[PDB]
């Protein structure tokens, strides 16, 4: 940026915003991403001042522009979670976009923001009626995504499964045998929530995580479940069993059920694709220290699927 | 549409496909999942073997020394020369960190390796990547045919309204039309 060193950041943001206004194609995203860097990272004190100007692009006709806005909402809220107070309506409206790729993007962002909102609620010294209303909105959007398991669109359903998976994990406690991904080491989980919190009720969240698991387990035995959604659900259960091994029993049971009752609507190559992923995920759960308790059952299913005795041993301890 | 095509050695099936896709305006990268690079040699039980760190040009010169005549005859020098014009060396899938919409593999063993690899990476985004297999025999003629079928599939996918919602129906049509099976799964970034 020539003479970039003589500009105030604010001026440069204003110039860039008027520049983006001028650009009639997707290259406006490059400019808008520069604005994002300036107001979220370089000088976060400008974030509030320029929020409405970036959020205005939520009405852009371009798919890629609307997706950028969702990504911007995501970063803005991670920078200053209080911004969720004024951005949760916008996020939920983007969840309801006419375009499925924009909707899927909103699902992925909620998978990130739900846990951030919950931590904010947990940590807060005091909670305004507005913040309470914000959590109600977040929670209701989470419920809406759970209902997207019943969408008629395969891609939407795959994304809903991943959101549901993340929720089940957030709403259950880490334990001694939990295998936690490095990126997620600091994520809130149930055990981190004081039992005597003024607003967020531990026991309610527990029952919500359990009911989310139950919905996922029900979804999996739906007679018309698609090849992709079933393989997604199988992977999600393996991640859940590994991160939250108190559910390992339910996960193994679901694998046994599927193995005995393949949905009959899968085409031949889809059956093969699914069976290959059942084996893969059984092997994965076998490797986890907490599978000691289910080892005879996992072994039996793996032999059934045509897994050589030698391959099983490789995945043992 | 950002595509990756993956074979075993990143020499033949994936490079034929890289070439056709690239020429037809797709964003494409190509990889191999094998432990090492294999090229045909003087007998079926005597392949030439290389590290993935070795350049197509180094393989060319090595083979030009060994038997100029055999490796002109079996199209391998020409293949290596074609490859060089695309990129300097074969690439291991397990070493790359790029994102794709669609990963096409050229045989079930390669499909298994791609899936094992992606399923062992930590998910950070939960953005799905579709992985589709077509069994293609590792010779020049089947590679060419396989590449055109892959190009046809990628073309269809690009014309669809909603790739995730229509890809399985499309693959089923392709199975019926081609008589070849298309395994299909998703992995997550």
């Amino acid at each position: 940026v020539p003479r970039g060193s003589h500009m105030t950041t604010s001026e440069r943001v204003v110039d860039l915003l008027n520049q983006a206004a001028l650009i009639t194609n997707d290259s406006k995203i490059t400019v808008l991403k520069q604005v994002q860097e300036l107001i979220i990272n370089k000088d976060p004190t400008l974030l509030d001042n320029f929020l409405d100007e970036i959020i205005a692009f939520q009405a852009d006709k371009s798919i890629e522009v609307r997706k950028f806005v969702i990504g911007f909402i995501e970063e803005a809220c991670k920078r200053d979670i209080e911004l969720l107070l004024k951005l949760i309506a916008n996020l939920n409206m983007l969840l309801r976009d006419e375009n499925v790729n924009v909707v899927k993007k909103a699902i992925l962002t909620m998978t990130q923001l739900y846990k951030v909102a919950l931590q904010w609620m947990v940590k807060s010294r005091v909670i305004s009626e507005l913040q309470e209303a914000c959590w109600d909105m977040v929670s209701a959007m989470a419920g809406d995504i759970i209902l997207l398991l019943d969408s008629d669109n395969d891609g939407i359903r795959t994304h809903a499964i991943k959101f549901v998976e993340g929720l089940i994990v957030t709403l259950s406690p880490r334990m001694a045998d939990s295998e936690i991904p490095r990126r997620q080491e600091h994520d809130i989980s149930l055990d981190r929530i004081p039992r005597d919190h003024p607003y967020i009720q531990y026991n309610v969240l527990w029952e919500e995580g359990k009911a989310a698991l139950e919905q996922l387990l029900k979804f999996m035995v739906h007679p018309a479940i698609s090849s992709i959604n079933l393989t997604t659900a199988l992977g999600s259960l393996a991640n859940i069993a590994r991160q939250r091994p108190m559910f390992m029993s339910e996960v193994i049971q679901a694998y046994e059920t599927l193995h005995a009752n393949l949905p009959p609507t899968l085409a031949k190559s889809q059956v093969s694709s699914v069976r290959k992923n059942l084996k893969l995920h059984l092997l994965s759960v076998l490797k986890h220290p907490a599978s000691l308790e289910f080892q005879a059952q996992i072994t039996t299913l793996l032999v059934d699927l045509g897994t050589p005795q030698a391959e099983i041993a490789r995945n043992m301890p | 549409l950002r595509v990756a095509v993956v074979s075993s050695s990143n020499q033949n099936r994936s490079m034929e496909a890289h070439n056709i896709l690239s020429k037809r305006g797709f964003s494409v990268r190509s990889f191999g999942t094998g432990t090492h690079v294999k090229l045909p040699g003087p007998a079926p039980d005597k392949p030439n073997v290389y590290d993935f760190k070795t350049t197509y040009d180094q393989m060319y010169n090595d083979l030009l020394r060994k038997d100029k005549e055999l490796y002109t005859q079996n199209g391998i020098l020409h293949m290596l020369d074609r490859n060089k014009r695309i990129k300097p060396r074969p690439e291991r899938f397990q070493n790359c960190k790029d994102l794709f919409d669609l990963i096409l593999t050229c045989e079930e063993r390669v499909y298994d390796q791609v899936v094992e690899d992606l399923n062992s990476r930590e998910q950070e985004t939960c953005q799905p990547v579709h992985v589709v297999n077509v069994d293609i025999q590792d010779n020049h003629e089947e590679a060419t045919l396989g590449a055109f079928l892959i190009c046809e599939l990628c073309q269809c996918i690009q014309h669809t309204e909603d790739m995730e919602n229509e890809i399985d129906e499309l693959l089923q049509e392709f199975e019926e039309k081609s008589g070849r099976t298309f395994l299909h799964t998703v992995c997550f970034y």
